[PDB]
């Protein structure tokens, strides 16, 4: 009761106080608009107008001009104007152009895009280490590479060799590499960007690369950082049609990424996580073996590993008092944690069907039967017998 | 259920205040892009615009 | 439910659900006719009680309402509660729930109001019997389960709470008010409260904080001591008992103003003292800040045991932990008197042993330099200070200093501050004095002065046990009549001893700080030093400081800088007290001038601290007034006005910081905003006011200990690159420092962008450079907090020099001051009798889960990390001991305290 | 005002400066246009004959997460992230998804064929992806994204194909639905013929949740599928319903249906409305002809 | 301007409430012990006054009579809406009495003075002032 009362005390005074102070201040600001303010705001409206077209700043030409590229097909040679200068701008930033007569009249976007929103995240990851529990040895390759130079780059300097640089998560589906990427980045204490490489594919021209470029700019501000480009396999090498194409932009995007690996300065402070199904789902043209460092090879859980994984799942599962963990493990042979996840859910479905609260051991066998069903192999006793 | 329910009513006032602040704030929208030395820029800028290039 | 008569006992219960026949007709008639039948009623009381118990399980409103309807009438209508005197009194036990059934089970607004008053009266009268206590008890520990009792019992408890609160708000008190109709005190309800407290402490937690808070007396609290100290181990463990006591204090700290707030926490200290753990005792004794309470716990281990034992070692450790050094002075000399061993004991209390442990930590952390290579002009000056800022605490960078090339290229005020920065390399270290000495005996007076500042910084870690005190060196320099020499000397003395008000240190500083007739700008240091000395302990509000401030105002007003520093010095002096500071506000205000009004708003913050909410609103009306007066009209002066405006802004922030740490527990997320709305307002409204509020904001965060450290400094920073005064960045970085390489990860890029990008003045550049190096210490070597760390509600004494400097426009003279930045936190290590320098294991957890404590006692689950790690800052602060895993029992409980671990292995 | 304006609010605009007119709480999507012609199904559990096991499984699958997402979680675990229908053609799986959705009371949109087909307001290479969004808007909604599959084994290897990428992207999205407005209330019912010709991202068991094989119908099931068409037609004289069922059993609910129509060719000619045993004997002989001829070549002249 | 500052004071007191319940118990005695502001009743506080500049007319309740039937004195040289003119009657108590009957309409009306030899103030026309 009293633990409530104390929190109640603090939280009421801080919130309430603030509301009254905000409420008064909106009036105290607006009443005087004399002198500097009125003049400033007025000029800014006049130079501007309505509507304002989004633009992008490709480059600055050193004579108070710039080259800009519009969302309309044309591109344009414009003057730099207003309160926003070329010192205050930087290339690759989204800028406000006045519709009628193209000139930079301002900025309010400041390099905010619908791709920029998805990439952003400066908060800690959701999973912490061994949520993600187990593939411990796999973590004991990712952590080496990813956690350790950020934490102390010192170690490598005393060792006398270049730091690690990136990691390639590759190998078996269903081992959770898409989850694992999260687990590590929490432990280190760093900022975690996440972007899906499918959204760097565009049917518009020059847009593909702009989206790749935004990532490393952001990464450098919030350094140390771990950047997860989820599914570099999905840029892949694929083709939509070959009679109207779609397979040009794929290359230009892939290329823009290979360059900023090394080319965003030789640092292990701009780490990358590339998750891929296999390497031969990527463009075969590649950067050299040390530039990406260690390639992390996921393989099937062994007998011990899938006890761990199974155990995690079933704790969450309610009303299973007739299930014993070991016996599940005996009947099954080696399989992903993916299929354990499914078996546990299929076992709730069966027991819900029957209308019985309990979940049996017997129940689980029926679920094994369903998952294993179309994996059957009779050429096993074709060789053996 | 006295020990939490009495005092819960008091917290609901606190949640309501957390609702009130966000809207109270959002009512006031103003710019300026750049700083004071770039307010000079516009007086010039008017001219360089009326000229065509 | 339906009536089924008397066929069996089961159906008797169903019969009385609709209409009782053994509680309504029979009894009613019986009471209203014969009085021989009083004897039959007495036996039937027991039967009636049982029928309530059986039907407690039934929850429906209708079948309690109607059933006991005519009994509720009978109280005044037929029985009149005095037709047989004793007999209705002792038969009030079944009739009391009947009244509650119309209060709580049925809601009829007219009767619910009216019968609240009736319930209070009859509760009091029946608690004479002591059977009203037993009535409460059968519902408190329950016999049956229903939603109903859980809502009912409360109403009884609330009667007591109602009256007692009201006797303070309304002065008339007692039963003169008809809101309860029950007397406030007297030996009929007092015995009721004691008995009630007993049952509700065991099973609940309810009325126990309410009662203490309700008497308004420390006496209420001292009754609590008695009952709890019995409970300390047999009823439940030590730990559980502690969470009850310290939460009263953290929880009923609030809505206590000063004289009460000290008096309630006295009792809590005493409860801890009585119980097994003296470890809980020391933490609360530090809190109060009274000399008296510190001595009692130290004495309790030291004096009774003749043998050295564990006891002498433990005493020394406990006092060592405060790096204010207030405990250090007091505890010393008892060790000498007893004389088992002088040598081990004296050293261990002193901050001399803290020097040695730092070397072990440093070995892990190594050295990485990153200092600026720039030379020539003001860029030379920038780089040489920056070297000291990166090597804060004990570090070895001897060879770079010994290259006297860059040293001699500093000029002017730069020379003084260059020598001062060298001293911070050997901050908290005995050796380093050698480098300072060379310069001190040669060249111009400027290097002589800077040497003295550096001695100050170095002497921080060694000034106790009469082993090279700062006093010894610096006394000679005070004697020397040159102003630069003397001013530098007394600044360094104040820093080194910190909160220690030793006789030699204090009494040197006692005749002086009383000349301000002669116009000297750098005589700010006169009062400034003395103010610093005073903090960390209860304050006399010294007559030396108060006199000289007034005298300065009489003499001069030309040197605006001088009087601004002086004003702050008074407000910092009074820190460590608040009760006595109410008096001195009036004393200052006696003499009135507009110039004097500037001093007043500062001192208001300290006086009202630990209840400031009258203070908060005040410091906002003050802001308003310049603009406001002009508003009305629309539809020598220079010095006085400027002092006026600036003081208020500083005061607003200072008030805020102390409050959010101490009273209430939660609000720390918002205050950072209480400021933002202040800043936003000011930027449009007053051009001049905006300048002051920028600099204050950074120290708002550092003092207040905000939870969020990623978003808010960085976002504010971008707006503030632009705005004049690059000193904004220095103030942000002192917060951002945190656990190094977590917060400060973002910070180096963010501050570095504006600095590297823009060069348009080497003056502007200098502030930006210093800020960047401050933020990082290589590899979490040490952390800086404003807070003690021993208490997270606490506040330091060494960090007050940091807090001072953000009130003025940046100056080269100010750069000399900024070299000082002391405030070290020690890394914990498990000690042995041979003084083991390694910790075994610890649990760290970013966020406490416990919601019995706000401070949050560390969880026992945690996440495990290795040996010999620094005590992590925010997002790591709850720390639990893994040492239990080794058959080792901590002697000194550590919750994320500064305090070094100590273990006893079996 | 900026107060009225939220993010993801569709707004009307002018051509002379694009100044606002009115808020719209309507949404014009390529998905909406496909729904709009088709409208709701008329199917019910008994419009579809037989498939006894299949009906009972899929009630638990489709209905119960929608109505009680918490019950589904409490007794068992998790939520379904999908449903995949497969089996031989003609089994009436398309007809099943229509049937169950009627009772579910949600907007059965369907979506026919490949979804690269939109190109006349812009390409179909991101209306797969954004389908997540469109479906969310029209809550509570059931998406029958159908694609019978003819992509083969070729692009299973790798994860090749640009169609497969976009589908993959939607699936990566697809997880988020259990979290983006809490639990599931929108069912993603996919329908394909087999697991061999399938796309790579949909491939592995339980990768899009729920793998349900639809059996070819039993004799008892064939007889029930026959049962319902008989009422619709004129009821047989002599109850010769069992004759058809014994004589052959199909691999499809389509073969059963094929008898009904075949039977009415012969009755029509004879100029007798009522179906008879003789009309039946001709009708089962015609439908079995197709099958006997391919079965005599492995029944005779073999090794 | 008035409302801006009246709302200021009131809102601050409301926020302070939650801390204030327990403060208020200590506050009572400390006024008896130390000193008081200028009053010894309660502690009573400020309230602030708001700005109201306009004193509006209500509407009639009687449309059947908008002219009652009660007497009221109406001065000569005043606004005279044609409804009033019907009930104007010149009184005999004065010297001044109409030469004929009064029209029941507004206008220039000439009266017979029975005593013009007694001083009565007279109202000068514009033209008279200028002479
Ligand atoms: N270490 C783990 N502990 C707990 N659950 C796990 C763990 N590893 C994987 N799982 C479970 O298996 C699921 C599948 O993992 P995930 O989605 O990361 O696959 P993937 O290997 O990236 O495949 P793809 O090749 O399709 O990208 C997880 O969502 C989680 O439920
Ligand atoms: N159970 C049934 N009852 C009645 N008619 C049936 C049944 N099942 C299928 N049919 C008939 O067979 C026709 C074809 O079935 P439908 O096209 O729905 O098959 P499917 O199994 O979903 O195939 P695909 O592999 O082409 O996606 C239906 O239009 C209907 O006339
Ligand atoms: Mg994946
Ligand atoms: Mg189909």
């Amino acid at each position: 009761t009293r633990c409530k009362l104390k929190l109640l005390r603090m939280e009421r005074i801080k919130d309430h106080l603030l509301l009254e102070e905000e409420f008064v201040s909106n009036s105290e600001i607006l009443k005087p608009f004399e002198k500097k303010q009125e003049e400033e705001k007025k000029q800014l409206e006049e130079i501007r107008g309505n509507p304002l077209s989004i633009g992008t700043l490709e480059e600055i030409i050193d004579d108070d001009h710039a080259i800009v590229t519009s969302p309309t097909m044309p591109d344009y040679y414009v003057s730099i104007l207003s309160f926003v200068d070329k010192e205050l701008l930087e290339p690759g930033c989204s800028v406000l152009l006045h519709h009628k007569t193209m000139s930079i009249v301002g900025v309010l976007q400041d390099d905010a895009d619908p791709m920029v929103s998805v990439m952003k995240m400066d908060k800690s990851p959701t999973e912490s280490y061994s949520d993600i529990g187990g593939l411990e040895s796999q973590i004991q390759e990712i952590k080496e590479s990813v956690e350790l130079p950020l934490t102390h780059p010192e170690l490598y300097e005393e060792m006398g060799i270049k730091p690690p640089k990136g990691v390639i998560l590759y190998g078996a589906p269903g081992t959770g590499k898409t989850l694992l990427a999260k687990a590590v980045a929490n432990q280190t204490s760093a900022t975690f960007l996440r972007i899906v490489g499918s959204e760097l594919i565009q049917k518009y021209l020059g847009d593909g690369p702009r989206l790749c470029r935004q990532i490393f700019k952001v990464a450098g501000e919030n350094a140390p950082s771990i950047v997860f480009i989820d599914e570099i396999d999905a840029i892949g090498t694929k083709r939509y049609d070959s009679n109207s194409g779609g397979e040009r932009e794929i290359q230009r995007t892939m290329l823009e990424l290979l360059n900023q690996l090394d080319g965003f300065d030789d640092r292990g402070d701009v780490k990358v996580i590339m998750a891929t199904n296999k390497i031969e789902t990527l463009d075969p043209a590649l950067i050299r073996p040390g530039r990406i460092d260690r390639k992390i090879l996921f393989e099937n859980p062994d007998l011990s590993t899938k006890k761990k994984i199974l155990g995690i799942h079933t704790s969450k599962m309610n009303l299973s008092e007739d299930v014993n963990l070991e016996t599940l493990v005996t009947t099954k042979d080696d399989l992903s944690g993916a299929d354990i996840q499914a078996m546990c859910t299929e076992a709730g479905l069966l027991a819900l069907r029957e209308r019985r609260m309990q979940v049996t051991a017997e129940d689980f066998k029926q679920a094994k039967e369903r998952v294993m069903k179309n994996k059957v192999e009779e050429n096993l006793e074709g060789l053996y017998l | 259920a006295a020990p939490y329910a009495a005092k819960l009513k008091q917290t609901e006032n606190d949640l309501k205040d957390i609702e009130a602040r966000i809207k109270e704030k959002a009512g006031v929208k103003e710019s300026d892009t750049g700083l004071a030395p770039s307010h000079l820029w516009d007086i010039m800028g008017d001219r360089q615009r009326l000229g065509e290039e | 439910m339906v009536d089924e008569s008397d066929k069996k006992q089961q159906t008797i219960d169903e019969q009385s659900q609709i209409s009782p026949e053994k509680q309504t007709p029979n009894k009613k008639d019986k009471k209203k006719e014969e009085e021989e039948q009083l004897s039959e009623e007495d036996a039937k009381l027991k039967t009636d009680l049982e029928l309530l118990v059986e039907r407690l399980k039934e929850d429906d409103s209708s079948l309690y309402e109607a059933s006991l309807n005519a009994l509720k009438e009978s109280i005044k209508n037929s029985t009149s509660s005095m037709t047989a005197v004793p007999k209705p009194l002792k038969f009030l036990r079944p009739t009391y729930p009947d009244l509650c059934s119309i209060y709580d089970k049925w809601t009829d607004p007219n009767l619910k109001s009216s019968l609240a008053d009736v319930l209070s009266i009859l509760a009091m009268t029946y608690s004479e019997n002591g059977k009203h206590d037993s009535l409460r008890y059968r519902l408190l520990s329950d016999v049956s389960d229903f939603e109903g009792w859980g809502h009912e019992y409360i109403r009884h408890l609330a009667l007591e709470i109602g009256e007692v609160y009201n006797d303070q708000v309304e002065k008339d008190a007692e039963d003169e008010t008809s809101s309860d109709g029950s007397k406030s005190d007297g030996s009929a309800a007092t015995s009721g409260f004691e008995f009630s407290k007993e049952d509700t402490l065991r099973l609940c937690l309810d009325i126990v904080p309410y009662f203490l808070k309700h008497n308004g007396e420390e006496d209420a609290v001292d009754l609590l001591l008695e009952i709890e100290s019995i409970d300390k181990l047999p009823q439940f463990v030590d730990e559980n008992t502690f969470q009850r006591v310290c939460q009263y204090m953290v929880a009923c700290v609030p809505l206590l103003p000063p004289p009460e707030d000290v008096a309630f926490l006295k009792t809590a200290y005493s409860i801890y003292l009585s119980q097994n753990e003296l470890t809980d005792a020391i933490a609360l004794a530090v809190r109060l800040g009274e000399e008296d309470m510190i001595r009692s716990v130290f004495d309790a281990t030291s004096d009774p045991v003749m043998h050295k034992q564990l006891a002498y070692i433990l005493a020394a450790q406990k006092t060592s932990f405060e790096y204010e050094g207030v405990q250090d002075i007091i505890g010393n000399g008892k060790l000498s008197e007893h004389f088992l061993y002088l040598a081990k004991e004296l050293n261990l209390t002193g901050p001399k042993v803290p020097e040695d442990i730092y070397k072990s930590h440093l070995d892990n952390s190594k050295s990485v330099f990153s200092s600026a290579g720039l030379d020539s002009a003001q860029q030379n000056l920038a780089s040489s200070f920056v070297n000291g800022f990166l090597n804060l605490g004990y570090c070895n960078d001897k060879l770079i200093v010994d290259n006297d090339n860059w040293v001699y290229k500093t000029k002017g005020d730069g020379m003084t501050s260059a020598v001062a920065s060298i001293g911070s390399i050997y901050q908290w270290n005995l050796d380093g004095l050698q480098q300072l000495d060379k310069y001190l005996y040669v060249d111009e007076p400027e290097v002589k002065a800077g040497a003295l500042l550096g001695i100050g910084i170095s002497a921080s870690g060694v000034h106790d046990g009469e082993v090279e005190p700062a006093l010894l060196l610096l006394q000679d320099y005070v004697t020397n009549p040159d102003t630069k020499i003397s001013s530098a000397a007394i600044l360094g003395l104040g820093i080194a001893f910190a909160g220690s008000k030793n006789d030699e240190v204090l009494g040197l500083l006692l005749p002086i700080a009383a000349s301000t007739d002669l116009p000297i700008e750098t005589a700010a240091m006169a009062s400034l030093a003395l103010a610093h000395v005073f903090v960390g302990t209860c304050n006399g509000d010294i007559t030396t400081s108060i006199m000289d401030n007034f005298l300065e105002r009489t003499a001069i007003e030309l040197k605006t800088d001088w009087v601004r520093f002086l004003a702050l010095a008074l407000g910092i002096l009074y820190m460590g007290q608040g009760e006595q500071v109410d008096d001195v506000l009036e004393t200052i205000s006696a003499i009135e001038h507009p110039m004097t009004s500037a001093i007043e708003v500062l001192v208001g913050s300290c006086a009202y601290t630990g209840t400031g909410d009258v203070l908060l609103i005040q410091d906002l009306l003050h802001r308003l007034t310049p603009k406001n007066v002009k508003g009305e009209e629309d539809a020598e002066i220079k010095s006085e006005e400027k002092k006026g405006k600036s003081s208020d802004k500083d005061a607003t922030t200072d008030g805020k910081n102390d409050d959010e740490e101490e009273e209430k527990e939660a609000g720390i997320v918002d205050e950072l905003a209480y400021a933002v709305l202040g800043i936003a307002l000011i930027a449009l409204g007053e051009d001049i006011g905006k300048e002051m509020s920028l600099r204050h904001f950074g120290h708002l965060m550092h003092y207040g200990n905000e939870h969020i450290r990623r978003m808010v400094p960085l976002a504010m920073g971008i707006v503030s690159v632009s705005d004049p005064q690059m000193k904004v960045f220095d103030t942000l970085t002192r917060f951002s420092h945190d656990a190094d390489l977590e917060v400060s990860m973002n910070s180096i890029f963010a501050m570095g962008l504006c600095g590297a990008g823009t060069n348009n003045a080497r003056l502007a550049q200098l502030l930006r450079q210093l800020a960047s190096y401050y933020s990082r210490e290589q590899d979490a070597l040490f952390i800086t907090r404003l807070a003690q760390g021993l208490l997270h509600l606490g506040k330091g004494t060494m960090t007050m020099d940091v807090f001072n400097d953000a009130h003025v426009l940046n100056k080269v003279t100010l750069a000399s001051i900024l070299t000082t930045a002391v405030g070290l936190v020690s890394p914990s290590f498990m000690l042995k009798h041979h003084q083991l320098f390694y910790m075994l294991n610890a649990g760290i957890r970013p966020k406490f889960i416990l919601a019995l404590n706000d401070e949050g006692e560390p969880i026992k689950v945690n996440v495990r990390v290795g040996q010999a790690v620094e005590t992590v800052g925010q997002a790591g602060r709850p720390k639990k001991i893994t040492g239990w895993i080794t058959q080792s029992t901590p002697v000194l409980l550590n919750h994320g305290e500064r305090a070094e671990l100590e273990t006893d292995e079996y | 005002n900026v107060k009225d304006l939220k993010a993801s609010q569709r707004v009307c605009l002018r051509s002379d400066s694009y100044m606002l007119h009115k808020v719209l709480e309507n949404k014009a999507d390529p998905l909406v246009s496909l729904m709009m012609v088709e409208k709701v199904p008329d199917s019910t559990y008994d419009m579809v004959g037989g498939l006894t096991k299949q009906i009972k499984e899929i009630k638990e699958v489709i209905e119960l997460p929608v109505k009680h997402p918490e019950l589904f979680e409490s007794l068992g675990i998790a939520q379904p992230k999908g449903v995949i229908l497969y089996g031989p053609p003609g089994t009436g799986k398309t007809l099943l998804a229509r049937a169950v959705a009627h009772h579910t009371d949600c907007k059965f949109i369907r979506v026919s064929g490949a979804e690269l087909v939109q190109k006349y307001i812009g390409e179909g290479s991101r209306m797969v992806r954004e389908l997540f969004v469109m479906a969310r808007e029209h809550a509570p909604s059931i998406i029958f994204m159908d694609e019978i599959d003819s992509i083969g084994s070729t692009r299973v290897e790798g994860s090749g194909g640009g169609d497969s990428e976009v589908q993959r992207t939607m699936l990566e999205l697809l997880n988020q639905l259990d979290g983006f407005e809490t639990s599931k209330n929108i069912k993603i019912i996919m329908a394909t013929n087999r697991l061999d010709i399938l796309d790579p991202a949909l491939l592995r068991p339980g990768r899009i949740d729920r793998k349900i094989e639809f059996p070819p119908p039993s004799v008892a099931a064939r007889a029930e599928i026959l049962r319902i068409h008989s009422r619709k037609m004129n009821l047989t004289r002599g109850i010769n319903l069992r004759k058809v069922a014994e004589k052959m059993n199909g691999c499809s609910g389509a073969d059963v249906k094929g008898v009904c129509t075949e039977a009415g060719m012969y009755a029509l000619r004879e100029r007798r409305i009522h179906v008879t045993q003789e009309d039946f004997e001709l009708a089962v002989g015609k439908v079995m002809n197709k099958n006997q001829e391919t079965a005599i070549s492995v029944a005779k002249l073999f090794k | 301007e008035v409302e801006k500052v009246a709302t200021a004071v009131l809102s601050t007191t409301a926020r302070a409430k939650a801390r204030a319940k327990k403060t208020k118990k200590e506050k009572g005695p400390n006024e008896e012990e130390k000193k008081k502001e200028h009053e010894e009743k309660e502690k009573e506080r400020e309230t602030n006054k708001k700005g109201i500049k306009e004193t509006k007319e209500n509407d009639e309740e009687f449309y059947k009579n908008k002219y009652s039937s009660k007497p009221y004195k109406v001065d000569n040289m005043t606004r005279i809406l044609p409804q009033q003119s019907r009930y104007i009657s010149f009184i005999k108590d004065d010297r001044f009495v109409p030469v004929r009957k009064f029209k029941g309409n507004n206008g220039v009306v000439v009266l017979r003075d029975r005593e013009p030899k007694e001083p009565v103030a007279l109202i000068e026309t514009v033209r008279q002032m200028k002479d």
